[PDB]
C-alpha cells in the first residue's frame, strides 16, 4: 500500500548483499621530524599511518 | 670510579629505610610498648574489643593478668 | 614411536617453550593420581576446626565417643604429627 | 523446572544454591535461617494456593526478617520521639 | 578510617604540588608557544581522528581472559575444601578450557594484528 | 557523618551513573563508569565482601581500558562532547543530578523518604548483624565454594567463556 | 631585610637553573657531530647536569648545532616559540653564528639571531667538542648573574 | 600517630626517589665509560635537588588544544596512585594491613594506567595519542599474565595478605620453588612500570615522548616523579614475593635492613638492563606475553594447583 | 527497605532510562549495559553479604563473567558496524526499514 | 503481637572473667581441658535451646568454673604464667610458635604442681 | 622444603584454632549476657521516651513467633552514642 512516507523505499537486493560504502577511511598524517631524535634533526617525513 | 655512585646508593638506601623503622617503632609507641594487634578475621577483633572494654581506660593494648581476679 | 621421537624433536628445536608448557600441564593432570600423599592433604583439611565442636547428649549408648577432650576415644591426629 | 531431569537423574546441578537454608560451607547460617525454616517446613507439599494462605504466619515473620521493615519503623518512631523530647527538655539520656 | 586518610593525603599532596606548580612561576603565554607539538611544523588535520587499531581482536579477548583470572584468584581458598577430589578437578578444567581458548584463537591467527 | 558513610558513596554512585547515562564522548562516559565502579568497590567492602568490592572495581578497569582504546579507534570526533557542550547532554546530567539533589535532601532531613517507594533513611548500620565471632571470612568461604560446590557453575561458566573466544572471531571475519 | 633575602632567592633560583640545563635534542649538520662528542665519555655534558630531552616542552637551552636554512626556520622558530620558559639559545659553529661558509646562498639564513634570540655564540666550523662545553660553562656564569628578585624587589 | 607515620612513607619515598635519579645517572654513566653528574654537589648529590628546583619555578604550560581538566588530572592521580601502593608493604610491618593486600596493588596498578590514558588523550597530540594506546596494548599484554603468576605464587603462601609472605618464606626464599614463575615476574614488572626494554608509551627514539610530550615544569616533574616511585615500589614488591626477609619480632630494624638491602639490588638491576639491550617493539611485546609467558603461565598455574595438594603440602588458610 | 536500596536502585533506573534513550554513538550505549551490570552485581552483593548467605556469594562472580561475554559481544558488533560505515553512528543501522 | 521477655539486670549480675586476650590464649588449652564439663553443658544448652535466656544459669557456672580455675594458677603458678602469656601479648598475631621456651616454664609448672 | 614447612604452618594452626575453641564457651556466655543487658537498658528507656504517646506498648515484638530472634544492630546500639555504634558496624572493617 504506497503511502507518501514509503515513496523513497526500494526493494532490498536479490542477494541481500548492500554496496560497500566509502564513508571516508582516511589515514593519519604525522611530522616525523625535523626535531625528532630519530630524524637526524632535519628531516620532515611526512608519513601516511593506518595505526 | 665505579666507587663514586656508592654516596647516591647509600642516601637512597637511608631514605627507604626509614619507612619501615618509623612505622614499626611507632606502632610500638601507640602500642604500649607491644606490635600493634592484627585483625585480619572478625574473632580478632572480638578479642580486640573485649581487651578495650576489660582494659578499663578503653585502650585494647592495655591488658590484665591475673591481678585482675579475686 | 620414530614418528612421536621424530615429532617431539622438532617441536623442541622450534618451539621449546611450547613443549616445557604441555609437559608441565601433563604432569599437573597424571602426578595427583599417582601421589602416595595426595590422600594425607584432604586428611589435613578435614582435621582443622574451623567450627565449634557441638557436644552429643549423651543418652547412655555412645562408647565410641569420648566424655572429655583427652579421652581415647575420637579421632587422633597422631598420624598428623609424625607427617 | 520446565522438564525436572534433575529429579529425574538423581543429580543436583543448582538445588543447592536455591534456599538459603540449604547446607552452606562450614555450617554457616543465614540470619534468616530459622525463618526460612519455618515457612518452608510449613508449606511443604500443600502447593502455592493453600501456602499463601495458610502459611501467612510463617512468611510475614520471614519477611520481617529479611528486609526488617516493621524494626526500622518501630526505632525510627523511637528516635524521632527522643528527640522531640529532647528539645522541650524533658529527657536526659543516661550515662 | 586510616586508609581514607592515607587515599587524601596522598592525593592531596599531589593536588597541592600541582598548585605550587601552576602559581610560584612566571608566566607568559602567547598562540605560538601553547599550539600543539609535531617536530616544528604544523600538524595535518585533528589529534582527535580516527586511530585505527591493529591488536582489536586481542583486545576482545583480554575482556574474556580477564575475567577468568576472577574465577581463579579463589583457588587459594578453595584448597581448603575437604572436597578436594571435586576442586581440583573444577579448577583443572577451568584452566585447560582457558588453555584451549588461547589455543584456537593462536591457530586462527587472532593473535596476530591485521594490516 | 561517618556513620553514613555507604550513603554518601552511593550518592556518588548515582552521580557517576548520571555521567555517563547522559552520554557524552565515551572518553567521559567511561570516566564515569570507573568513579562508580569505585564507590561501588567501596559500597560492596563496608557490608564485608572486599573480595567482591575490589573484584568488580578491577575487572571494570580493564573493561573500561579496552574501550578506551576502542573509542579513540571507533567513536570518536573532531569535538568530543563533555557535559557543557550539548544542550541534550546537559539538560540529561542537569535532570539527573536534580532528582537526586531532591531524594538525598529529603531522605535525610524525614530520615525516611518515598520515592515511588518507602525507604528508610536511619542509616544503613542499622541492618547489620550483631553476632561476628568466626575466625574466617564468610564471603571468601562462600565464593570458594564455587569449585566444590558450584561444579556446574563451573562448567557452565567455563564453556560461555570458550564459546566467547570462538564467536568474537566469527563475528569480526570479514 | 628584603634585599638579603631576594639576593639569596636569586642564588638559589639561579643555581637551580644553571645546574639543571636540559638541551634540547635538536641538531642541523656538520656541529651536531661535536656535539655529540660533548655528550660522549670524554666530556660526559651529563657529568654537568646537562641532559639531553627531545620534548621542547621539557626543555631549557636550544643548541642551535647547524645550517639554518630558510625551509627549517619556520621550525625551529616554532620549536623556540614551545619552550617553556626561562629559555636560552647557544648558537653553535660559523652558519649558525652568521651563515659561516654558505653566507651568500640564497637558500641560507645569515645568522641564527635573525629568527632567535641568541645567549651564547660559539666561534669554529666546528667548535671543538670543548670549544662548545666552553660555551655552555659561559651560559652557566651568565645565568649565575641573573638578578630577578633583585630587579623586581626595586621595581 | 598515623599522620606522622603517613609523612614518614610519602616523604622518604619522595626522597628514595629523587635519588633514585642520581644513582640511575651515575651507573648508566659507568655502565657507559663516563661519569655522571658530579658537578653538582660532592659526587652529584646536589643533582636531584636542582632538577626538581628548576622544574618548579619553569612556567607550566597547557597547551590550547588540550583538555584542561583531565590535562591536570592526569598527573595528579598518577603520583597520588604511585604513593597508595605503599600503604600495604610490610617492612615489616604496613602501614595499612590489609588482607587482600595483593589485590588491592592490583587495583591500584590498574587504575594508574588511565593517568597515562588520560594525560595523553587529554593532550589533544598525534604523540600524546600515539604513546597512551601504546599504553592499552602494553597493559592488554602483561596484566593477565601478571596476575596468574601472583596466582601460581600464593598457592604456597596461602592467602593475599602480603605480610603471610613473610612467614611463607620463613625457611626459603621462594625463588627456588619457583624460579620460572620469578623469570615471568621480573620481566612483566618491567613491562608493568613501562621500563625498558619496555619503555613504549614513552618512546623517546620513536615518539619524542609519548604521552607526556606536552607536559612542562611541575606537571611533568609528576609523572616523572610517579614513574620512578613505581621502580622501587615494584622491586619491593618482588622482594617480599620471592627473597622472603626472615623477621625477628624484637629487632624489626634488622629485617628492614636485609629488606632494603635486596630492593636496591632488584632496583639496580632495572638501570642494569635498560643499560643493556634494545627496544622491543610493541607488537612485539604482546607476542612475547601472549604466545610465550602464557602458555607457560598457564601450565604452572595448573601445577602448582596440583602440587601442594598432591605432596600435602596446602599452605594454612590462616 | 534501607537507604541505600534506595540509590542503587535510582543508579539501575538512570541506566536503563540511559540505554533506551539513544543517542548516536553505539558505544555510548554499550556503555550504560555496562553501567546496568554494574548496579545489579552492587545491589545482588549487598544483598547477599547482608543475609550472610554464604554460598550466594559466588553468583555476584558469576554475574560480572557474563557481563564480559556481553560486552565482548557488543564490542564485536561495533566493530563490524564501524568497519562498514566508518563510524559507530546507530542512524546508519536503518537498512532493515525496507 | 506479644511483649518480649527479658531478664532482670541482677538476674544477669555475674563475676565476670577480667583477663586479656593474651591471658585467655595462654590458658586456653589448660582451660579447655580443666573446664570441659561445665562449659561442654552450657555449650549443649545453647544448641539446644536456641535461647539466650534459656541458658543463663549454665551460662554462670563457665563463669563460676573459669574464676577457679585461674585462682588456681595465682596460687601455685603465678610467677610462670605471667612470662608466658606477656611474652604472646607482645605479638602482633598472639603466635605459639614464638613462646615455645615460656610455654614450657608454664607448662611443667602445672604438671609439677597441679 | 614448601612441603615441610607447610605442614608445620598447618600444625600450627590447628593448635591455634583449638585455644579458640577451649575459650569459646566462656566468650558466648559473656556475649549472652552483654546483649540480654543492652536490650534490657533500651527497653527501660523506651518506657520512659514512648510514655505519654497514644497507643504504644514498650518492648512489643514485630514477630509472631515467641521464638527468640538475634537483634540486628539497629535494636542494639538504638539510642547509644555514635562513636560506639560506629565501632561495632564498622570497627571491623575498617580496622586497617
Ligand atoms: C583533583 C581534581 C583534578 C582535576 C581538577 C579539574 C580542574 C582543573 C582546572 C581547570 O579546569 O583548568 C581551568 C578551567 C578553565 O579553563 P578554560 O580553557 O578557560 O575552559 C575550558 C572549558 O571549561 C572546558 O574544560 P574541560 O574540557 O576540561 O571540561 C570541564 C569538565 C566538564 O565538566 C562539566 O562539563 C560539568 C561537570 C562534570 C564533572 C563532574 C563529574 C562528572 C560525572 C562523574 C561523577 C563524579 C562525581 C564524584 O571536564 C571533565 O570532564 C572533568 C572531569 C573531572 C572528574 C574528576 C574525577 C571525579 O577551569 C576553571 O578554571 C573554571
Ligand atoms: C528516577 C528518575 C528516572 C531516571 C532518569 C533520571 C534522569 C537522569 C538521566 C538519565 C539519562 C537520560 C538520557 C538522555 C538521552 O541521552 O537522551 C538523548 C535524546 C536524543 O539525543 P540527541 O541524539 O542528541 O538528539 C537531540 C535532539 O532531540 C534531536 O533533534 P530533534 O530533531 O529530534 O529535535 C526535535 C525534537 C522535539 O521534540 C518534540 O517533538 C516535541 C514533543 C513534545 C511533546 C510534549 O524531537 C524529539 O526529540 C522527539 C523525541 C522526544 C522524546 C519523546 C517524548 C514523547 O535527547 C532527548 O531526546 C531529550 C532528552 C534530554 C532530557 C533527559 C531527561 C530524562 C528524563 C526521562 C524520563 C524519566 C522518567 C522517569
Ligand atoms: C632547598 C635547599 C637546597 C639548597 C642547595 C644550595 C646549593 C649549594 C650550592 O650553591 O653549591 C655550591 C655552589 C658552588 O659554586 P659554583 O656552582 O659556582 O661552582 C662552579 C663549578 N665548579 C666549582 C666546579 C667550578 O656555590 C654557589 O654557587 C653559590 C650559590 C649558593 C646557592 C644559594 C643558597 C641560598
Ligand atoms: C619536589 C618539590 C620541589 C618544590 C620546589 C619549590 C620551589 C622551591 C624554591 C623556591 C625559591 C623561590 C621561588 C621564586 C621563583 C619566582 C619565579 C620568578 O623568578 O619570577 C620572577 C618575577 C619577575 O617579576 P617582575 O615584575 O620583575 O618581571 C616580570 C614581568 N615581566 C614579564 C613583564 C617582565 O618575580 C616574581 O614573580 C616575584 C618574586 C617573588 C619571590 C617570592
Ligand atoms: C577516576 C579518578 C580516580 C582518581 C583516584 C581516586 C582515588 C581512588 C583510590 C582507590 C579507590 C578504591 C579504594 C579501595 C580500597 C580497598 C582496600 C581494602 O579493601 O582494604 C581496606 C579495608 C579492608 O580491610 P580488610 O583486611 O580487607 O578487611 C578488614 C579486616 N580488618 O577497608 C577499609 O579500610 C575501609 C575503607 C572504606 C572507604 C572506601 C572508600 C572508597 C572510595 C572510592 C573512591
Ligand atoms: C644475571 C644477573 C641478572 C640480574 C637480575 C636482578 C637480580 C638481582 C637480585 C637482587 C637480590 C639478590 C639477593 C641479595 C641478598 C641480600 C643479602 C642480605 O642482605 O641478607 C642476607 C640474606 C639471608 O637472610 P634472609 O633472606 O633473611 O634468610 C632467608 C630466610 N627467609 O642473604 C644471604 O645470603
Ligand atoms: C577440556 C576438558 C578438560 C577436562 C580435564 C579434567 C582433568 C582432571 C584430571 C583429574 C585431576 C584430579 O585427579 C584426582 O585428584 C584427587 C584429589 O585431588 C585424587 O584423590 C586422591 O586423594 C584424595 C584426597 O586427597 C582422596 O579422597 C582420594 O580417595 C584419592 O584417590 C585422585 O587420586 C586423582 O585421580
Ligand atoms: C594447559 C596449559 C598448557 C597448554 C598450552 C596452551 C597454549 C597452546 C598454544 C597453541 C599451540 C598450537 O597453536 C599454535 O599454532 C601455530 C600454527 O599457526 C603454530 O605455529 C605457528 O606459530 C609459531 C609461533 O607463532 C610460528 O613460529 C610458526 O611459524 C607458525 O607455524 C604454533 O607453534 C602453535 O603454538
Ligand atoms: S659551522 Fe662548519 S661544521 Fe658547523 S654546520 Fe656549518 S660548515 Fe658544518
Amino acid at each position: 500500500y504506497p503511502t507518501k512516507e514509503t515513496a523513497h523505499w526500494k526493494p532490498p537486493p536479490w542477494n541481500d548483499v548492500d554496496p560497500p560504502k566509502d564513508t571516508l577511511v582516511s589515514n593519519l598524517t604525522l611530522n616525523f621530524g625535523p626535531q625528532h631524535p630519530a630524524a637526524h634533526g632535519v628531516l620532515r617525513l611526512v608519513m601516511e599511518l593506518s595505526g | 670510579m665505579w666507587f663514586e655512585v656508592l654516596p647516591g646508593i647509600a642516601v637512597m638506601g637511608v631514605c627507604l629505610f626509614i619507612p619501615g623503622m618509623a612505622t614499626a617503632r611507632i606502632h610500638r609507641f601507640s602500642n604500649g610498648g607491644k606490635e600493634k594487634r592484627v585483625a585480619h578475621y572478625p574473632y580478632q577483633w572480638y578479642l580486640m574489643e573485649r581487651d578495650r572494654r576489660v582494659s578499663g581506660v578503653n585502650r585494647s593494648y592495655v591488658s590484665k593478668g591475673l591481678e585482675n581476679i579475686d | 614411536a620414530e614418528r612421536v621421537a621424530a615429532f617431539l624433536k622438532n617441536v623442541w628445536a622450534k618451539e621449546p617453550v611450547l613443549v616445557a608448557s604441555f609437559a608441565i600441564a601433563g604432569l599437573a593432570v597424571i602426578l595427583p593420581t599417582l601421589s602416595p600423599y595426595t590422600k594425607y592433604s584432604l586428611m589435613i583439611n578435614r582435621a582443622t576446626p574451623y567450627n565449634y565442636p557441638v557436644p552429643l547428649r549423651d543418652d547412655g549408648n555412645m562408647p565410641d565417643v569420648p566424655s572429655h577432650p583427652q579421652d581415647p576415644q575420637g579421632p587422633s591426629l597422631e598420624w598428623l604429627k609424625r607427617l | 523446572p520446565f522438564f525436572d531431569v534433575q529429579k529425574r537423574l538423581g543429580v543436583d546441578l543448582d538445588r543447592w544454591m536455591t534456599i538459603q537454608s540449604a547446607e552452606q560451607p562450614h555450617k554457616i547460617p543465614s540470619r534468616c535461617h530459622a525463618f526460612e525454616k519455618e515457612w518452608i517446613e510449613c508449606a511443604h507439599g500443600i502447593g502455592s494456593i493453600r501456602a499463601e494462605k495458610e502459611c501467612k504466619i510463617e512468611f510475614e515473620d520471614f519477611r520481617e526478617c529479611l528486609l526488617r521493615q516493621k524494626t526500622m519503623k518501630r526505632l525510627h518512631a523511637i528516635r524521632r520521639q527522643r528527640e522531640k523530647l529532647i528539645k522541650e527538655g524533658k529527657y536526659t539520656p543516661p550515662p | 578510617m586510616n586508609l581514607m586518610l592515607a587515599l587524601l593525603t596522598n592525593f592531596t599532596l599531589a593536588t597541592l604540588l600541582v598548585i605550587i606548580a601552576f602559581w610560584l612561576p612566571q608566566l607568559n603565554v602567547y598562540s605560538e608557544k601553547t599550539s600543539p607539538y609535531e617536530c616544528g611544523f604544523d600538524p595535518m588535520g585533528s589529534a582527535r581522528l580516527p586511530f585505527s587499531m591493529k591488536f582489536f581482536l586481542v583486545a576482545i579477548t583480554f575482556l574474556l581472559f580477564d575475567l577468568e583470572i576472577a574465577l581463579l584468584l579463589p583457588l587459594p581458598w578453595a584448597s581448603q575444601t575437604a572436597n578436594l577430589n571435586t576442586m581440583l578437578t573444577m579448577a583443572l578444567f577451568l584452566i585447560i578450557l582457558l588453555a584451549v581458548s588461547l589455543a584456537y584463537e593462536w591457530t586462527q591467527k587472532g593473535l596476530e594484528w591485521t594490516e | 557523618m561517618m556513620l553514613y558513610i555507604v550513603f554518601i558513596l552511593s550518592v556518588i554512585f548515582v552521580m557517576g551513573f548520571v555521567g555517563f547515562s547522559s552520554k557524552p564522548s565515551p572518553i567521559y562516559g567511561g570516566l564515569g563508569l570507573i568513579v562508580s565502579g569505585g564507590v561501588g568497590c567501596g559500597i560492596v567492602l563496608n557490608f564485608g565482601g572486599s573480595f567482591l568490592g575490589l573484584m568488580v572495581f578491577l575487572i571494570y578497569l580493564g573493561g573500561m581500558m579496552v574501550v578506551f582504546g576502542y573509542t579513540t579507534a571507533m567513536a570518536t570526533e573532531q569535538y568530543p562532547e563533555i557535559w557543557l557542550s550539548n544542550k541534550a547532554v546537559l539538560g540529561a546530567f542537569v535532570t539527573g543530578l536534580l532528582m537526586e539533589f531532591f531524594m538525598v535532601y529529603y531522605v535525610l532531613k524525614d530520615k525516611e523518604v518515598e520515592v515511588v517507594f518507602e525507604f528508610n533513611g536511619l542509616g544503613d548500620w542499622v541492618i547489620y548483624d550483631t553476632g561476628d565471632s568466626g575466625f574466617f571470612s564468610e564471603e571468601a568461604m562462600g565464593i570458594a565454594a564455587l569449585y566444590s560446590y558450584g561444579t556446574w557453575l563451573v562448567i557452565v561458566t567455563g564453556w560461555s567463556l570458550l564459546i566467547g573466544v570462538v564467536v568474537i572471531m566469527e563475528i569480526t571475519r570479514g | 631585610r628584603g634585599e638579603y633575602v631576594v639576593a639569596k632567592l636569586d642564588d638559589l633560583i639561579n643555581w637551580a637553573r644553571r645546574s639543571s640545563l636540559w638541551p634540547m635534542t635538536f641538531g642541523l649538520a656538520c656541529c651536531a657531530v661535536e656535539m655529540m662528542h660533548m655528550a660522549a665519555p670524554r666530556y660526559d655534558m651529563d657529568r654537568f647536569g646537562v641532559v639531553f630531552r627531545a620534548s621542547p616542552r621539557q626543555s631549557d637551552v636550544m643548541i642551535v648545532a647547524g645550517t639554518l636554512t630558510n625551509k627549517m626556520a619556520p621550525a625551529l622558530r616554532k620549536v623556540y616559540d614551545q619552550m617553556p620558559e626561562p629559555r636560552y639559545v647557544v648558537s653553535m659553529g660559523s652558519c649558525a653564528n652568521g651563515g659561516g661558509y654558505y653566507h651568500y646562498s640564497y637558500s641560507v639564513v645569515r645568522g641564527c639571531d635573525r629568527i632567535v634570540p641568541v645567549d651564547i655564540y660559539v666561534p669554529g666550523c666546528p667548535p671543538t667538542a670543548e670549544a662548545l662545553l666552553y660555551g655552555i660553562l659561559q651560559l652557566q656564569k651568565k645565568i649565575k648573574r641573573e638578578k630577578r628578585l633583585r630587579i623586581w624587589y626595586r621595581r | 600517630m598515623f599522620m606522622i607515620n603517613i609523612l614518614m612513607l610519602i616523604i622518604p619515598i619522595l626522597l628514595a626517589v629523587a635519588f633514585l635519579t642520581l644513582v640511575e645517572r651515575k651507573v648508566l654513566g659507568y655502565m657507559q665509560l663516563r661519569k655522571g653528574p658530579n658537578v653538582v654537589g660532592p659526587y652529584g648529590l646536589l643533582q636531584p635537588i636542582a632538577d626538581a628546583i628548576k622544574l618548579f619555578i619553569k612556567e607550566p604550560l597547557r597547551p590550547a588544544t588540550s583538555s584542561a581538566s583531565m590535562f591536570i588530572l592526569a598527573p595528579i592521580m598518577a603520583l597520588g596512585l604511585a604513593l597508595t601502593m605503599w600503604i600495604p608493604l610490610p617492612m615489616p610491618y604496613p602501614l595499612i594491613n590489609m588482607n587482600l593486600g595483593v589485590l588491592f596493588m592490583l587495583a591500584m596498578s590498574s587504575l594508574a594506567v588511565y593517568s597515562i590514558l588520560w594525560s595523553g588523550w587529554a593532550s589533544n597530540s598525534k604523540y600524546a595519542l600515539i604513546g597512551a594506546l601504546r599504553a592499552v596494548a602494553q597493559t592488554i599484554s602483561y596484566e593477565v599474565t601478571l596476575a596468574i603468576i601472583l596466582l601460581s605464587v600464593l598457592l604456597m603462601s596461602g592467602s593475599f595478605t602480603l605480610s603471610t609472605l613473610i612467614t611463607t618464606q620463613e625457611q626459603m626464599w621462594l625463588i627456588l620453588p619457583a624460579w620460572p614463575l620469578a623469570m615471568m615476574w621480573f620481566i612483566s614488572t618491567l613491562a608493568e612500570t613501562n621500563r625498558a626494554p619496555f619503555d613504549l608509551t614513552e618512546g623517546e627514539s620513536e615518539l619524542v615522548s609519548g604521552f607526556n610530550v606536552e607536559y612542562a615544569a611541575g606537571p611533568f616533574a609528576l609523572f616523572f616523579m610517579a614513574e620512578y616511585a613505581n621502580i622501587i615500589m615494584m622491586n619491593i614488591f618482588t622482594a617480599i614475593l620471592f627473597l622472603g626477609t626472615s623477621h625477628n619480632p624484637h629487632m624489626p630494624e634488622l629485617y628492614t635492613i636485609n629488606f632494603t638491602i635486596k630492593s636496591l639490588l632488584l632496583t639496580m638491576s632495572f638501570l642494569w638492563i635498560r643499560a643493556s639491550y634494545p627496544r622491543f617493539r610493541y607488537d612485539q611485546l604482546m607476542h612475547l606475553l601472549w604466545k610465550n609467558f602464557l602458555p607457560l603461565t598457564l601450565a604452572l598455574c595448573m601445577w602448582h594447583v596440583s602440587l601442594p595438594i598432591l605432596t600435602s603440602g596446602i599452605p594454612p588458610q590462616t | 527497605m534501607s537507604m541505600v536500596y534506595m540509590n542503587i536502585m535510582m543508579a539501575f533506573t538512570v541506566s536503563l532510562v540511559g540505554l533506551l534513550m539513544y543517542r548516536s554513538h553505539l558505544m555510548s550505549s554499550l556503555l550504560c549495559l555496562e553501567g546496568m551490570m554494574l548496579s545489579l552485581f552492587v545491589m545482588a552483593a549487598l544483598t547477599i553479604l547482608n543475609s550472610h548467605f554464604t554460598l550466594a556469594s559466588m553468583m555476584p562472580i558469576i554475574l560480572l563473567v557474563f557481563a564480559a561475554c556481553e560486552a565482548a559481544l557488543g564490542l564485536s558488533l561495533l566493530v563490524m558496524v564501524s568497519n562498514t560505515y566508518g563510524t559507530d553512528y546507530v542512524q546508519n543501522l536503518n537498512l532493515l526499514q525496507c | 503481637p506479644g511483649i518480649v521477655e527479658l531478664p532482670s539486670l541482677e538476674d544477669l549480675k555475674v563475676q565476670e572473667v577480667k583477663v586479656s586476650s593474651s591471658v585467655l590464649k595462654a590458658a586456653a588449652h589448660h582451660y579447655g581441658a580443666q573446664c570441659d564439663k561445665p562449659n561442654k553443658e552450657f555449650m549443649l544448652c545453647r544448641w539446644e535451646e536456641k535461647d539466650p535466656r534459656r541458658c543463663l544459669e549454665e551460662g554462670k557456672l563457665v563463669n563460676q568454673c573459669a574464676l577457679e580455675f585461674f585462682r588456681q594458677i595465682k596460687r601455685h603458678c603465678a610467677e610462670p604464667f605471667t612470662e608466658y602469656w606477656t611474652c604472646i601479648d607482645y605479638s602482633g598475631l598472639q603466635l605459639f610458635r614464638r613462646c615455645r621456651k615460656q610455654q614450657a616454664q608454664f607448662d611443667e609448672c602445672v604438671l609439677d604442681k597441679l | 622444603s614448601m612441603m615441610k614447612w607447610n605442614r608445620e604452618r598447618r600444625r600450627l594452626q590447628i593448635e591455634d584454632f583449638e585455644a579458640r575453641i577451649a575459650l569459646m564457651p566462656l566468650l558466648q556466655a559473656e556475649k549472652d549476657r552483654r546483649v540480654l543487658q543492652m536490650l534490657r537498658e533500651n527497653l527501660e528507656e523506651e518506657a520512659t521516651v514512648m510514655k505519654d504517646v497514644p497507643g504504644w506498648k514498650v518492648g512489643e515484638s514485630v514477630f509472631h513467633t515467641t521464638r527468640w530472634v538475634t537483634p540486628m544492630m539497629g535494636e542494639l546500639y538504638g539510642l547509644r552514642a555514635s562513636e560506639e555504634v560506629l565501632s561495632a558496624t564498622y570497627g571491623f572493617i575498617w580496622y586497617t
